[PDB]
Formats: structure tokens, C-alpha cells, sequence
């Protein structure tokens, strides 16, 4: 029936600046053009309804625009906490999608280095984990050396979503051993390097 | 005030089937019908339906007809989608949506969403995580800055959900994205960076919940 | 030639009507097939006041001895790209239902053929030259998942899969 086109699929803004999303429908839909923002893990939330409304409680900079065919979603200002993927809708379609992400000036990770717990040792198994606290960009080159020994291949990196206060990006570097080769070697060590700085956090197996 | 409840995360077998619950109230239950939207991991919004909840009408999305049943029951102001004879991209989250008053307004103005359900389609069953200590000490503290947490290991399927002193600290906390360990099991860390000088006298426990085996941890979280 | 209706309990035969008009759902969702389905009514007794076109009797998916159209074949509705919009239907001559007492209630298939077949030709004109299939109602509490209606009193309940599964090309 009723289909959408929306654009563009993802946008990279400067806080403060105007942000526009487009969304074309495939007939005349009058003004029964929704919009919703989308948080991460969160449901849907409607901002503008019937292509002009503004939800109660939505903030101001959010508008919205158009008739008949071609429709107009605006931030004025982006701020921060304005990061998320936003929808228009029409009836039971809804559009792709924009997702919308924040660029800022680079920041550097605080690094943080976990040694397996004795918990978990008992049973088995060891898990070291690396933190990239709260930097910018998102790339980050992470590697683990044991004894100074390159690992590649027994480490699994996970990133959060953009900081809604900040923008900025968490990261996590978890290798995995077993017990045995875990005591097998002392000194552990994750290297985290942004263009001309790397910081290697590590420590001996027994101390603390 | 208007609130829209769904029932927990559930793994189901391939071929079996599922019934999710969207429990709502603060408003008049049989004046508006009740959508269901489910989303695919990092896809797109799909209607699945709507049910009338005065006389128990409803209307399917042609792909799901034959496979879905969306029903209520009024005394309690609750609306179900069971869909049945599931398969692997059935994997998605199941929302429930209410829209605005659907007399003169279009019913396809979503005010209220439920928080949405997790269905996994997977062969695997539910195992509980076990919790580890990320313990805080001097070396993991830069410049009166203590760094802590909870290590997630080895749960299935999603969702757990963490917290730190039962919600009551929230600012510094990254609870990463699970990943899938080449075992088919998940794993996840939450941390969070506090004053170093409360190591010794504030006390830091994390909460892992796994609805999907109705198993809740907290792992009180001690200095070394 | 009839198309005979199972109907609990039994209807009188001096509880046959004319049936005057229907309320249908288009159902939703994409299809890459260029069909448009109808049902009868998801809605409720809203949606069939709504019609204005009720005589005397309360009835559900048809309209009982109401009111016809003047020439042709009437259909309406508040928002035809709305899926959660009735559609009334007003039919100019009316199909008569004839309940024998002994637990139907029976229509000339010719009748009720060309009745869809007029019905049909008008959705065509709102949704585009499409195939169109009636397909049986998709559930609900007895009196709408059934053509259901009140005569003397007493609530009646046809079975209306017979009515309602063909397609009009
Ligand atoms: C419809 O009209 C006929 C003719 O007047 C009448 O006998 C019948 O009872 C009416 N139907 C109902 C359901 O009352
Ligand atoms: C239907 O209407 C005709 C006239 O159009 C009338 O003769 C007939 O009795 C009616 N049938 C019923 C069952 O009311």
C-alpha cells in the first residue's frame, strides 16, 4: 500500500547546529504523518503528531512539517541528550529510520585494567578486563600482551551507545583463559592507542 | 496517569509458540485499540496488528495472518499477541503501543508504548549468569577516582538488566552490550567510577537481573 | 441455489429481513500482491451507528431491513487509507435472508454474488483497479465474530464464513 521513503539514514552533527530529516510518502497522506524519537533499549516516543503537533512535554526545538506527500522533521539546536534513531510514520508503515550521532573534539580514554576475581578462578576460568572510560572518537585500537606476548584472537570488545550527556563512547576489552594458562604467565597488559599515544595499563598476576 | 506494562523476556524453540501481555491503566481500556509493533535486532518498526478491546475485533498485518491471535481481557485491562509456529527472525522486540483517542483521531498516533518484550527464537535454554567481582583498590584508582564493577558471565538468552546500590547510584555506570561468547552464552560487564575516599566507607553492590530464568544476583563489590 | 447459514439458536421464520447494507475492515499490513481484503467490521456498535443507515433492528456485519441507496451501490468511510476505519456499505436492493425455523437462514447465491460483485467495483474505484477478496471476520466476542441481531427480543447468531470468502477479479 502506503510506502516511505526516509532520509538520510544517519547524520553526524556538531552539538547546536539544525538538523533535518526528510520522509516522502508514496500518495497523498494529508497531514497523518507521525514522527518518533528513539532512545537506545527504549521504546518509541512520539514528538510530532499529525505532522505539525507538538506532543505535551516535548521540548520546543523539535518541529515538524508538510502536507500531501513530503514531510519535514527539524531540530533546531541539537543537544546531547538528542542522540537516537527517529521514525516518521504513516498508519501501520513507518519510515527507515536516521539515526543521528554527535561529533565533538577528541577525548582521551581513562583506562582501567581487572584481573580475574579469585570467585572466578575456582572455577576454572580467567577473565581480564580492559576499560576505555568515557573518549572520542569511537575508533580504538585495544591489544593484550602477556609477558609482552601480542594475544589476537582471545578477546572480545563490546562499546556502549554515545553518552547522552558528554557524547562521548565506554568501551570494554575482555580476554579469556583458562585457568591453567592463565597461571602459566605473570605480567598482563592491554595497550590502548590513539594516534601517537598509547597507554598500556597492567599488572602482575599475584599482587595488588 | 497512563501506564502500559509487558509481561518478561522469554526464549522459545523454533516451531513452539509465544504470549506476551500488555497490561495498561489510567484510562479508559476499551476506548483505544491496542497495537502491536515488534522491532528486530537494529532493524526497523513492523506492525503485527491491532485489537479492538470493547468487542474483540481485530485486524493483522497479511504477513503474520494465519500465525497471530491478539486477544484481551477487559477485567483486568490487559491485551496478548500470542504468534505462533515460531522461526529464528521472529527474534525481535515485542512492543505494545496505544494510540490516542481513535474516535475522530487517526488510532495510528502512538502517545503510549509499553517497555517491550524479548522474544528469542533459539534451541538453547536458559541459564542464570554468574556474577564476578571487578573489584576496586589503589590500582585501580587515578587521582582520588576509584574505578569497580560486575563482570555478567555466561547467560542466556538477553536481556539482564544492572544496577548499582538498587538504583540508587547511577551517574558514571557503562553497562556494556552483551556479546556473544563463542560458547553461545553471553557476557557483559557494568562498571562505574566513584571517589576513591568512600572505598572504605560507602558499600557498592550490583543487581543483575535475568527475567528470562527468573533468577535476580547482587554481589557485594569489596575493596582489596 | 442458496448459500444457507447455520444459525443458533433458531431464527423464526418471521425473523427473516432484508439485508440493506454491510460494515467491512480492510485489512492491513503490505502485500505484493495486488489484492485488497475485506472483512466484516473489526469494530463495534460505534462504528455500525456510525453508517446511519441502522432501520429498527440491531444487527452485526449486515444491516437489517435499514435503509437502501438510491442507484447504486454507497460506500463510505471517515479515512479510506485508515485500516482502523469501518467501511459502511449501502446497498440499493436488498438480498433477503429467509430463516426457516429449524436452525437457518438462507440468500440466494446469485443475489449475494452480484451484491459482492457491485461492492467489489466500488472499492475498486477507492483503492485502484485491484483484485478484491472478501475473507471470513477476524474474531471477536460472539455477537461481531458472527452476524448477529436481535428480532423480538431475542439474539440470534449466523455464521457468516459463507458470506464472506471470494475473490472478485
Ligand atoms: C425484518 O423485516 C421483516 C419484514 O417486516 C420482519 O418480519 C422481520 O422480523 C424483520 N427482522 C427482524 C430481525 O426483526
Ligand atoms: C424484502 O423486500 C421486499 C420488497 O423489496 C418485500 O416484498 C419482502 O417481503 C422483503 N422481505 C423481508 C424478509 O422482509
Amino acid at each position: 500500500n502506503i510506502q516511505m521513503t526516509q532520509s538520510p539514514s544517519s547524520l553526524s552533527a556538531s552539538v547546536g547546529d539544525r538538523v533535518t530529516i526528510t520522509c516522502q510518502a508514496s500518495q497523498d497522506i494529508s497531514n497523518y504523518l507521525n514522527w518518533y524519537q528513539q532512545k537506545p533499549g527504549k521504546a518509541p516516543k512520539l514528538l510530532i503528531y499529525d505532522a505539525s503537533n507538538l506532543e505535551t512535554g516535548v521540548p520546543s526545538r523539535f518541529s515538524g512539517s508538510g502536507s500531501g506527500t513530503h514531510f519535514t522533521f527539524t531540530i533546531s539546536r541539537l543537544q546531547p541528550e538528542d542522540i537516537a534513531t527517529y521514525y516518521c510514520q504513516v498508519y501501520e508503515t513507518f519510515g527507515q529510520g536516521t539515526k543521528v550521532e554527535i561529533k565533538r573534539t577528541v577525548a582521551a580514554p581513562s583506562v582501567f585494567i581487572f584481573p580475574p576475581s579469585d570467585e572466578q578462578l575456582k572455577s576454572g576460568t580467567a577473565s581480564v578486563v580492559c576499560l576505555l572510560n568515557n573518549f572520542y572518537p569511537r575508533e580504538a585500537k585495544v591489544q593484550w600482551k602477556v609477558d609482552n606476548a601480542l594475544q589476537s584472537g582471545n578477546s572480545q570488545e563490546s562499546v556502549t551507545e554515545q553518552d547522552s550527556k558528554d557524547s562521548t563512547y565506554s568501551l570494554s576489552s575482555t580476554l579469556t583463559l583458562s585457568k591453567a594458562d592463565y597461571e602459566k604467565h605473570k605480567v598482563y597488559a592491554c595497550e590502548v592507542t590513539q594516534g601517537t599515544t598509547s597507554v598500556t595499563k597492567s599488572f602482575n598476576r599475584g599482587e595488588c | 496517569q497512563v501506564q502500559v506494562v509487558q509481561s518478561g523476556a522469554e526464549v522459545k524453540k523454533p516451531g513452539a509458540s509465544v504470549k506476551v501481555s500488555c497490561k495498561a491503566s489510567g484510562y479508559t481500556f476499551t476506548d483505544h485499540y491496542i497495537h502491536w509493533v515488534r522491532q528486530a535486532p537494529g532493524q526497523g518498526l513492523e506492525w503485527m496488528g491491532w485489537i479492538n478491546p470493547y468487542r474483540g475485533g481485530t485486524n493483522y498485518a497479511q504477513k503474520f495472518q494465519g500465525r497471530v491471535t491478539m486477544t484481551r481481557d477487559t477485567s483486568i485491562n490487559t491485551a496478548y499477541m500470542e504468534l505462533s509456529r515460531l522461526r529464528f527472525d521472529d527474534t525481535a522486540v515485542y512492543y505494545c503501543a496505544r494510540p490516542k483517542d481513535c474516535s475522530g483521531g487517526s488510532c495510528y498516533d502512538f502517545d503510549y508504548w509499553g517497555q517491550g518484550t524479548l522474544v528469542t527464537v533459539s534451541s538453547a535454554s536458559t541459564k542464570g549468569p554468574s556474577v564476578f567481582p571487578l573489584a576496586p583498590s589503589s590500582k585501580s584508582t587515578s587521582g582520588g577516582t576509584a574505578a569497580l564493577g560486575c563482570l555478567v558471565k555466561d547467560y542466556f538468552p538477553e536481556p539482564v538488566t544492572v544496577s548499582w546500590n538498587s538504583g540508587a547510584l547511577t551517574s558514571g555506570v557503562h553497562t556494556f552490550p552483551a556479546v556473544l561468547q563463542s560458547s553461545g552464552l553471553y557476557s557483559l560487564s557494568s562498571v562505574v567510577t566513584v571517589p576513591s575516599s568512600s572505598l572504605g566507607t560507602q558499600t557498592y553492590i550490583c543487581n543483575v537481573n535475568h527475567k528470562p530464568s527468573n533468577t535476580k544476583v547482587d554481589k557485594r563489590v569489596e575493596p582489596k | 441455489d442458496t448459500i444457507t447459514l447455520p444459525c443458533r439458536p433458531a431464527p423464526p421464520p418471521h425473523c427473516s429481513s432484508n439485508i440493506t447494507g454491510l460494515i467491512l475492515t480492510r485489512q492491513g499490513g503490505y502485500s505484493n500482491a495486488n489484492t485488497v481484503i475485506f472483512r466484516p467490521s473489526g469494530g463495534d456498535w460505534r462504528d455500525i451507528a456510525r453508517c446511519q443507515i441502522a432501520g429498527t433492528v440491531v444487527s452485526t456485519q449486515l444491516f437489517l431491513n435499514g435503509s437502501l441507496a438510491e442507484e447504486e451501490v454507497v460506500i463510505r468511510s471517515e479515512d479510506w487509507r485508515d485500516n482502523a476505519k469501518s467501511i459502511c456499505v449501502q446497498l440499493a436492493t436488498s438480498v433477503e435472508i429467509a430463516c426457516t425455523g429449524a436452525g437457518h437462514c438462507a440468500i440466494s447465491r446469485a443475489k449475494w454474488a452480484n451484491t459482492l460483485k457491485q461492492i467489489a467495483s466500488k472499492l475498486r474505484e477507492q483503492y485502484g483497479a485491484k483484485t478484491i477478496i472478501f475473507k471470513p471476520s477476524s474474531g471477536g466476542d460472539p455477537e461481531f465474530v458472527n452476524h448477529s441481531f436481535n428480532c423480538g427480543g431475542e439474539f440470534f447468531y449466523c455464521a457468516s464464513t459463507q458470506l464472506f470468502a471470494s475473490t472478485w477479479f
